[PDB]
């Protein structure tokens, strides 16, 4: 998964 | 989903992603009921044989992804878990019957061309739909196969089939809160949910009012897409005063 | 009051690629 900001 | 296909952008705009926050991982299925609900299994929160027993602070609901991975800026919104509400007689115990629970968000989530809520269906929705032979509609970004994983949601179409039936599939007791979905062996289609999908919608669009209804939720099966099995699910509309109590409720 | 209308599909009158497998399952 990509990083959530 | 087994043997499925990409989703369309908007396609499913009530669908939701369960996602853990340590590890990152996908956990569950869900779906949005209003701007401040979320439906889901009680086994994608609650399951003790498997220590499993997640808290409000665990994890996040992603609402209007399409994507799997990628954070899909200005597209999807992030909320946190005020309270999770699991049915007080989900039997984890025997055969998973009751398998629902509800989430409140802490701040309600504004709707938008990829978010907006799905109706839940009441007594006359359920008798005109419920039907073997009626299909419903399946989604999510669980495996592809039994034994990778999709870059976009997938969604799958699938018959209600005949109780007897599903009866026979199975040395599980199933019970009126429960129904299954999916094709026979003689009828040359196939696809099924599987790891990943359990807690998402089984929706059904009415032929009266032109409304999505879900009118189950991904909750149990046995492998996933093979002959002669069938995916179960949780009756929504059976388990409804137990909805209409907490939200009235709380 | 506007639950299970799609904002890309139903608000605008269009259909998506599957949705008439459903309705022609529904033959009563
Ligand atoms: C009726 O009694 C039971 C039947 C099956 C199971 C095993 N389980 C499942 O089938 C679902 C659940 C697990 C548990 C945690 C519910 C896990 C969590 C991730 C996915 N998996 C669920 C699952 C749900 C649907 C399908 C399917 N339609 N093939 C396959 C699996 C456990 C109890
Ligand atoms: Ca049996
Ligand atoms: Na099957």
């Amino acid at each position: 998964f990509e990083e959530i900001p | 989903i087994v043997e499925g296909s990409d989703a369309e952008i908007g396609m499913s705009p009530w669908q939701v992603m369960l996602f853990r926050k340590s590890p990152q991982e996908l956990l569950c299925g869900a779906s949005l009921i209003s701007d401040r609900w979320v439906l889901t299994a009680a086994h994608c929160l609650l399951y003790p044989p498997w220590d499993k027993n997640f808290t409000e602070n665990d994890l996040l609901v992603r609402i209007g992804k399409h994507s799997r991975t990628r954070y899909e800026r200005n597209i999807e919104k992030i909320s946190m878990l005020e309270k999770i509400y699991i049915h007080p007689r989900y039997n984890w115990r025997e055969n998973l019957d009751r398998d629902i629970a509800l989430m409140k968000l802490k701040k309600p989530v504004a709707f938008s061309d990829y978010i907006h809520p799905v109706c839940l269906p009441d007594r006359e929705t359920a008798a005109s739909l419920l039907q073997a032979g009626y299909k419903g509609r399946v989604t999510g970004w669980g495996n592809l196969k039994e034994t990778g994983q999709p870059s976009v949601l997938q969604v799958v179409n699938l018959p209600i089939v005949e109780r007897p039936v599903c009866k026979d599939s199975t040395r599980i007791r199933i019970t009126d809160n429960m129904f299954c979905a999916g094709y026979k062996p003689d009828e040359g289609k196939r696809g099924d949910a599987c790891e990943g999908d359990s807690g998402g919608p089984f929706v059904m669009k009415s032929p009266f009012n032109n409304r999505w209804y879900q009118m189950g939720i991904v909750s149990w099966g046995e492998g996933c897409d093979r002959d002669g099995k069938y995916g179960f699910y949780t009756h929504v509309f059976r388990l409804k005063k137990w909805i209409q109590k907490v939200i009235d409720q709380f | 009051a506007d639950c299970g209308l799609r904002p890309l599909f139903e608000k605008k009158s269009l259909e998506d690629k599957t949705e008439r497998e459903l309705l022609e399952s529904y033959i009563d």
